[PDB]
């Protein structure tokens, strides 16, 4: 038996929207007690500055102690630089949870937050857009427990979906981020008396709903045997020919660019994760496999997938 | 006192 | 620099669908003890009644000192009378979250009811079920009373059905302390008490419920050199005389809906109101105030007509 | 007036699909304390073995007293004997709930759980599917209230839509399931110092979404009395009670063999097959008894019957 | 101005079990067949199987005119009843098949008996007398009017046990597999037809399920103004209260209640004690009303315990 | 002949 | 520097008056032809009944088309039950404006109408002043229309040794909420206004008020400005602007000037302030330094007998 | 003539 | 005889 | 410590 | 049988020692033809400058088409700060190749450099250096020049206590790999980091701990065996695998053998290494029934001053 | 000629 190369191709769009300054409105939330939406101010509590007269900030409680509750919202503008390039993490802004002591029962259940802004095309029309952000909050009993005395934020995977050029692409929002780590978190834990900034990671793609590059395909199509059944015995990231390999089948492998699943009976897929500004011009992700037929003789092969760069106006 |  | 006034125009649909009397079914639930449904009754824990046998009460919980903690759903049928308007606020019925207090581990933490009801075409009947989903919190009962309550939330849930060849959703808006004009998607009940609210709805045409909206660009008329203009001030009305200054991307309230304008000329503008507020040849007017580059400014106006249409006009 | 007995009928995708075995993959979590994903062990907390290499367990926190919180997935694989009924309950493997003391913040808040397979569809083309599964947890506090100390899981109805034969089919969570009862949950609630398994269930069906078989009509558009009187529903049953009449549950949920049926006062009517395709045989009929009433007050009791056809995939 | 009050209650159903030998059947009379042979079952073509004793629990008669005699068979279901019979339990004794078979007309008996005979360990031999009323109808071209009657009778058998009375009882003929008890069974001609033959055993003189009475509006409370009790149903509805069903019966969990209009109520248990947990209780809710108009609804909580034997 |  | 809070009071009158029927009499004019003054009646022109033999209707003009030109009013005693509440807006009546077609010269220039009544029984009469322009008639309807305005006259009077003050508001298109002093209305066509008025205690009719200074208690060492004020509770924010604006509350409105100088009126009808009220407002100050600051000035409205 |  |  |  | 946790310790220096700038001087070379050391000029072919009037270039061959080969030595005083930090990667200077086709026969074989500072204690460390200038044909990558260091070092004393410089190798700026040797092609310049480390002692060694993590372990005449090992916590899976490789945690490297015996070495920057800091690994042991445990090996990672011995 |  004969285990062949593979060959495989995933394609990435690598091209970028013109769009103007984003605005942040606190638009609907439920159940505070002395709810006050705000444009941001250097005040104490006010969250800081930004370019617009939208009203980033929120806030809610009677305080117990000194300040209210609340959460903020401060574009990412001026590194932005007037674009948002697709299938790339984007800092919509930094998302600030301030959590302060409030008299029981005061504090909001929820609310919604719109980000909008225009996306200019070739010929100029600016096409308004606008993306909800929806919020579940847990303004958690105060106890001697410090951890249990924590509020817990939630933040949903919203989307909008918005034509350019005849054509759809869809922003939606990641999570938050510690800024520096890469961990996407979709919750929050804040302490009492503390504060919380977090980047807001967004992405936009083709289509009407936000995926990751991605193909797929069976290793042991083009193998060789008889009737001689065939198995996927092991798989590994890069170039393992010599050795050959044995496990990680039906594992997530990571590679340069993206992850590949391998099954038992050669179905993979592999998603292209990476950020494409760490997509070279001419990349291509290898894997080894290791096929097994029913006799109990192993065989390795390559399987190389080419990830291209496309612009939006290709496809 | 009751504090959230 | 001249700004130019600008003229935009938005359609709400206010027609009506003739619609039967609705029945509410709690259908299914998760993690009760001793969980009941039961058409309502006038007993004292009963939740009233309604002109259905559908089962519009649930309880659950061994009562610990009274009764048993639940929900009731009591239909809005006598003041429908037949009858859905579109792009309206609709009390479908009155919910009432009933909290005693219950031994621990009692409780559902969620449960889905049912509302159907016939929609009349052409003669016929187009039966259609919209699902409500409840998430429930029985709290653990300490003193701290606010602490000790029990929270609701319900969901946006729709329903998208045909008539006349032509798709329309209803969809649930939320929770309404009635007379407040106030939606909450979460309650918070306290124990031994009751906590009534209007269900508000809405339908409307297409495959999920949208309020009705217009957009477009007030800088493309202007005149200037080149020379770059910018928006720097916008307000609901005619305030020409004075021109403008501020709430630039700032949600701006008018008589019918909301409108936000961009410092670039962008606006969206959001019929918000209640179709029965909307008089027949309506008129939203905005005020800008554009400055070019050398930073002469200038004052226009936004006119958008909002338009009444029948289902039948699209 | 007389009411006169009504047809109606529906029909159930009672087919299979070929499909491998299946990989479970911990992929994802937020605000977990020291979580570490691995394929499954009979190490004491290991939660048991499996056929693949994925990872299917996952634990989070520093244990207070033994062993650490975390989740486990293990695939029925071995009784599905690589087939998928369509609009059948499908045991796609055993969720245990691994509750144990973890010292306060240690908990992840949520976490998802990949599950691939192929589909061998058509002339041995291997179609490969992956079904996302999202879990809410809250790791609650520990007081002296054993209930209000016990950890929330809540799982999400999520689900996959897949090509087999130029056709779309739908995968999708129904619930969780005390194993050997018949209950379907969303959430469960486990004690500290105790796990808790359950049976995941899901189901496949044909479309964009899985939506169970239905059939709609109106009973009363057949019935007599004339232009100059209005009819009304006033009973409805399961079964044959002509002899009796039936009085009623007007817009109740009414349970037959196959499924349930509502019928409206108006006439409205829908039935809903929830049963397994395994319990509905190759003639299958759902008989119900609705009573009409004419203006005048008098009555009148008629059937109607649905027949409910088993058809296969290729019927589409 | 009332208040219905809470009712408690309380049933014995007793869960013991006796040490039975093998059971042993033969047909012992009968009338007016037409060569009649009872015999052991031979794993012959119309033998009707085979069992563990000498005895003859197999009867035919009649002349064949196709075929083979038509007849009766009893397979005793000894080997899964392990020398035990549970008390207040549905028990298979043994699996009755109908031989109908066509023979020329007068073949047929119109009744026969069948001993079942045991020991009780000490060792106390019982017998248990089997009626059977037998209908060879006249075949005609309508298969229903030509299928043949079999009807079994209540009989019983009181034995006494460490000075104490106990009573096996027939309760009937069970399609197997369906919980279905019916007396009379029919068979089509060139056909067979096998059923369970269900029995139990219960202390007494006679055999009786497990039952209790009492009144519910006898602690209630109204003002002289008379009570009625206008609803009852299985379980707890308190949050609802309950209407209809008055004089009907009610199923529960172990048993069936009917209460009357006037508060009285008697509880059966029907249940397999196999099916009856330690702790067990049975609940109802009624509604009642008082002369004013006004409702009440309240609980009757029914223990159901298990005693041995001995206990009582 | 007749049968039963 | 630090701005701190401020704690304010005002009391209004929420009490009630017993008070008869009400009864108008128009007892003067000037310059008009054929004026009859008459207790109204159910004829065409005639302005409805009322529970009195007072002369509520004035008329006035030869008719040109069909009917005279006049004025109306009819008592809201039916409404009112015996009962002048304080600080609250009363309807007093209905005034109508007959407004028709009359010959140049017809009409009065002026008019004044008593409006008696009793209060247990102190009997007390409100003088209500109108000047009137029946202007000349052209193809402008517009100017064609006739104006008339009515006069913010009062009358004081002595109940338990104690005075109060009744006075007119003003008109107000029914349903409304806008007060106006002067009508125009179209010729052959009618016009009717409630006639607000109020009573309060005192020698004039007050809106209730009070005054003080905000930067009195905050703190600096030696120049403090206020820089901004807003209804409400926005100290997480501060506040920028609206120094020296008219800001409205629930109850009343507020004026804060930059030197920290503010006075507060109740303008709200009292039956819409509720026991344990307070009006909170945000102000931010500024030192000399350019340091903000932002605090609360929070006052009672208090109900008094 | 003239009117008013 | 926890509450919830 | 304080458990979870 | 139940494994018990594992407790170890090392001991990293953190401390800093305070130096001059660094003087480099090609002192010596063998078979060059028109040899030339010299302090470096902007000059083309002159290797830019540096802060002192020590020869840090060199040059050879007589150039077929330009410039002559040679080697380039620039310091890195401006970012070092009068500074050497203990155990850690110092950038020394950044070392270029200048590899241009000169006629056959013409280039050294063999080059040493001294590096002189100061110690706040004069002392040199020297360098050497093997070169191969391969023949030229249209082979380009044999064509190339190969480059190959030494791992010297220098001991002096400070405040009574040895310390030890050492050569790591060479380092292409910004990437973590070190190298021994250099490849070159004709034409070409070649610029790398010149890594080196100084710690207490005769020579420079990793820190480093050892021990035996069957000897707290229970069994009953029942023998143990180690058959996995992992960084990190893994308990509740247990470990299968990697007995004898090369384990990498956060700080170092483990190896731990089937019989219980490891060794860890700290190979981390102590920039890296945070106070209170401790690496874990996970182990499972086996007795001879076959049944298996799991436990931990936690070793606390101290910075210490060189006044702590 | 040759080069190195
Ligand atoms: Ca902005
Ligand atoms: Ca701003
Ligand atoms: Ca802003
Ligand atoms: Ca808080
Ligand atoms: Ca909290
Ligand atoms: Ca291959
Ligand atoms: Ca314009
Ligand atoms: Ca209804
Ligand atoms: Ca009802
Ligand atoms: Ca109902
Ligand atoms: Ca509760
Ligand atoms: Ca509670
Ligand atoms: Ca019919
Ligand atoms: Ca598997
Ligand atoms: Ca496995
Ligand atoms: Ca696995
Ligand atoms: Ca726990
Ligand atoms: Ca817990
Ligand atoms: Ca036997
Ligand atoms: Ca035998
Ligand atoms: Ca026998
Ligand atoms: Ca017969
Ligand atoms: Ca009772
Ligand atoms: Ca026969
Ligand atoms: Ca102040
Ligand atoms: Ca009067
Ligand atoms: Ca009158
Ligand atoms: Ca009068
Ligand atoms: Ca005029
Ligand atoms: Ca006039
Ligand atoms: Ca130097
Ligand atoms: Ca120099
Ligand atoms: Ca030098
Ligand atoms: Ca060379
Ligand atoms: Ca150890
Ligand atoms: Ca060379």
């Amino acid at each position: 038996s004969t285990a062949l190369d593979d060959r495989g191709e995933v394609d990435i769009v690598a091209d970028s929207f013109t769009v103007s300054g984003v605005v942040a409105n606190w638009t609907s939330w439920s159940n505070g007690t002395n709810v006050t939406t705000f444009d941001g101010t250097n005040a104490p509590n006010g969250g800081g500055l930004d370019n617009d007269s939208g009203k980033d900030q929120i806030r809610w409680g009677q305080p117990a102690s000194s300040y209210s509750s609340g959460y903020g919202f401060i574009d990412n503008d001026s590194a932005l630089n007037g674009e948002f390039a697709l299938n790339q993490d984007i800092i919509l802004g930094t998302f600030t949870h301030y959590n302060y002591p409030v008299y029981s029962g005061g504090a909001i259940t929820s609310a919604s937050m719109d980000v909008a802004f225009s996306v200019t095309d070739a010929h100029g029309v600016l096409t308004p857009v606008t993306l909800k952000l929806n919020f579940d909050h847990n303004e958690t009993p105060n106890t001697n427990n410090p951890e249990a005395s924590k509020d817990i934020i939630k933040v949903g995977n919203t989307n909008v979906t918005f034509e350019n050029a005849g054509a759809l692409y869809t922003l939606q929002v990641i999570g938050f981020r510690i800024p520096g780590t890469n961990q996407i978190v979709t919750e929050i834990r804040t302490g009492e008396n503390a504060t919380n900034s977090y980047e807001l990671v967004v992405r936009v793609g083709p289509g009407e709903g936000y995926e990751l590059p991605s193909t797929s395909g069976n290793v042991l199509s083009n193998d060789v045997s008889g009737d001689v059944d065939m198995t996927v015995v092991g798989a590994a990231s890069g170039n393992h020919v010599s050795s050959g390999v044995s496990g990680s089948v039906g594992s997530m492998i990571a590679g340069l660019y993206g992850n590949l699943i391998l099954l038992a009976d050669g179905s993979y897929t592999y998603q292209v994760t990476a950020n494409a500004s760490s997509i070279p011009n001419d990349a291509i992700e290898i894997f080894t496999y290791t096929m097994k037929d029913g006799d109990g003789d192993t065989s390795t092969a390559l399987l190389s997938i080419n990830v291209n760069r496309v612009t939006m106006a290709d496809f | 006192g009751y504090t959230d």
